[PDB]
């Protein structure tokens, strides 16, 4: 019920996909993260606002902006 | 002390026009950057092999 | 994650009843790797291969334990059966890789423990054999040296 | 007076190069901004054009469609099968390149810098004088194996007990061209990806019909050989099929002419049946253990750079070493420094080789001892 037009256009329209990938390493002088996917492709790519720089790992399984293509 | 002032005027015609260069690639260094991080804005990437570098 | 960086902290002394096999094989790696100099000036390939086999418990881990403590390099780890995968050669290219990694640091040890894994001795049939296995092996001997091998670092390698 | 032109000239030349600098230094960013508002082209491999206008390719991707060229790119020059670059965005003849490159061919290609001379190789010098015969002999006058009546060496592949060091005399043949060469593991030319395996193989062969004048040596090559496969693993489908493709392109229906292939192998007796036969393996020149002179001709290439005395016996050490390999002179003139080192003796004595001979020979009492079988 919840999910009727409110809900549903908020458990719907607010949240994405962001699927889910494994990470290589970042680069260093910068953010410089590498996005690469198992059966999709490889990347050049960044995490998004809502993340630490300390929390980097190279080899991590995270999804990145179904659009910006940044995790 | 004749032609000194033909030198000095020359003189100050030529930093005159340095000035204006300075100026100019002032006013050209903007335009380029603004293209060049605009297009850094893009890390989202590809990243593949290299094949090779012909003479074409 | 073959890139030692915990810093294995072992005593020269808390090995028990090997000091001959220290002063053996310190010498075979440590002075090569602390004194240049020295091999460069009389004029020898440095040793490179280290084979350590004996007892199940005789002490290999212990000797490697004390040889990661003791030089100041990087040494690299990396268990025997570790290096294979279900892709035909992946396990070469881990082999590879690995090379590549201890390449990346001059001043370095890689160590293949449990080297019976991958030294199994080839066999003559045709269903089976683990032709994988045998690619590794393979590939660990080219990596190892003759066709463009390099005089670099030193490898310890420990068997059963 | 003119004294004072000089001294105003000082600001103008100053003025004149501030702005010299500045113009090259924007002109140098501005090319960026032309240079990236281009964009690539697909590149595909021509099937076979259907109209005056109308070919068909298939590009690097997959399913083909039927495009046209640009008005003035020499149609006729499109080959049947030519390799040259789309329209990415319209899929249309742009420009054609030369085939591909392989860049695993590149890495395999150059990356061999031995300089090897045959004064360092040693022990098998009728064994040199054979190869050469094997290889270069073919390329110097194949016209005299002509008038004999029989065609040049197809392929020789090496035969040696393990730790012969076989590799050395494909590192020292490596002295004839420098650039005509082709030395490939035979191990790393495996991959996990679908088809690839044969990939390598066939990038060889293409590569070498490319350079007429140029040898192919693939040591290891007792892995991908094998014996057969009786439906064991599901590589080995794989990897036959592979060693198949390599003996097709060997001698099927065609002939790799001005090129022969030397390949080694310390299993003679893995070897798949059809590897030994005259049309795959040419001649099998054999390399034994180091006899009594081959191994004083071995210790004394290895002997060159040992600060000793005057009292090096090679002969009893010569006398002493018994069965050894190849590699294993070398282990012991390396161990006579360690022995040397231990001491701090700069000279070497020949106390050091005799002490590293005994240990050397205690060493390998855990070896097999078994040393070939070319059947």
């Amino acid at each position: 019920d919840l999910v009727s037009d409110k809900q549903m256009m908020q458990e719907e329209q607010p949240l994405q996909v962001a699927r889910c990938t494994k990470i290589i390493n970042p680069n260093t002088e910068d953010a410089k993260y590498v996005i690469n996917v198992k059966q999709i492709a490889k990347f050049v790519v960044g995490l998004g606002d809502k993340v630490s720089p300390t929390d980097i790992e190279e080899g991590m399984r995270v999804g990145v902006d179904r659009n910006k293509y940044q995790i | 002390a004749s032609r000194i002032l033909d030198n000095e005027i020359r003189i100050l015609k030529e930093d005159v026009q340095r000035t204006t260069l300075e100026l100019d690639s002032f006013k050209e260094k903007i335009k380029e950057n603004q293209e060049k991080i605009k297009l850094n804005k893009q890390l989202p990437y590809l990243v593949g092999n290299i094949v090779e570098i012909l003479e074409m | 994650a073959m890139e030692v960086d915990e810093k294995p902290t072992e005593d020269y002394s808390d090995i028990g009843g090997l000091e001959k096999q220290i002063q053996e094989l310190v010498e075979a790696i440590v002075l090569p790797m602390t004194h240049k100099e020295r091999f460069q000036t009389i004029g020898i390939r440095p040793p490179k291969g280290v084979l350590l086999y004996g007892p199940p418990g005789t002490g290999k881990t212990l000797m490697a334990r004390a040889c990661a403590a003791q030089t100041n390099a990087t040494f690299l780890k990396l268990a025997g059966p570790q290096l294979v995968q279900m892709f035909i050669g992946d396990g070469a290219k881990l082999v590879r890789d690995a090379f590549q990694l201890a390449k990346e640091k001059a001043p370095c040890i890689i160590f293949i423990d449990e080297i019976d894994a991958i030294g199994t001795k080839r066999f003559d049939s045709e269903v089976s054999g683990d032709r994988e296995v045998q690619r590794t092996m393979l590939e660990l001997l080219n990596q190892l040296d003759g066709f463009s091998s390099d005089e670099r670092i030193k490898v310890i390698a420990a068997t059963n | 007076k003119l004294l004072q032109h000089r001294e105003l000239e000082s600001r103008s030349r100053k003025v004149k190069e501030e702005l010299r600098s500045a113009k090259k230094d924007y002109t140098k960013t501005e090319d960026d901004l032309k240079s990236l508002q281009s964009v690539g082209q697909i590149i595909g491999e021509v099937l076979r054009p259907l109209d005056d206008e109308r070919l068909i390719v298939k590009a690097s991707s997959g399913p083909r469609y039927v495009v046209g060229c640009r008005s003035k790119v020499d149609k006729e020059k499109l080959t049947s099968g030519t390799r040259v670059v789309l329209d990415m965005t319209t899929l249309t003849i742009m420009r054609a390149l030369p085939r591909e490159v392989d860049p695993v061919v590149y890495n395999m290609l150059h990356e061999d810098p031995g300089n090897i001379s045959y004064s360092a190789v040693g022990g098998l010098s009728d064994q040199i004088r054979e190869l050469r015969e094997s290889i270069e002999l073919p390329l110097m006058n194949p016209e005299l194996f002509i008038r004999v009546g029989i065609k040049p060496p197809k392929g020789v592949l090496l035969y040696g007990p393990p730790g012969t060091g076989k590799t050395l005399l494909a590192r020292a043949i490596a002295s004839n061209i420098d650039a005509n060469f082709l030395k490939v593991v035979s191990s790393a030319i495996i991959d996990k990806y679908i088809g690839e395996s044969a990939r390598l193989i066939r990038e060889m062969f293409n590569y070498a019909r490319e350079h007429q004048p140029c040898i192919i040596f693939m040591d290891e090559i007792d892995a991908i050989g094998g014996r057969r496969f009786s439906e064991g693993t599901s590589a080995d489908r794989e990897i036959q099929r592979t060693l198949m493709e390599l003996l097709n392109q060997l001698d099927g229906f065609d002939q790799l002419g001005k090129v022969k292939m030397i390949m080694a192998t310390n299993r003679p007796d893995v070897l798949d049946p059809a590897l030994l036969r005259p049309g795959r393996l040419d001649r099998k020149i054999e390399i034994p253990l180091p006899n009594e002179q081959s191994r004083m001709e071995i210790l004394k290439i290895h002997g060159a750079g040992i600060a000793k005395h005057g009292e090096i016996d090679y002969e009893a050490v010569v006398k002493l070493a018994e069965g050894f390999n190849g590699a294993d002179l070398r282990n012991i003139c390396t161990e006579a420094g360690m022995s040397a080192i231990r001491a701090e003796r700069d000279y070497v004595i020949h106390e050091d080789f005799m002490k590293a001979v005994r240990k050397l020979n205690e060493a390998k009492k855990l070896e097999s001892s078994a040393t070939y079988s070319a059947d």
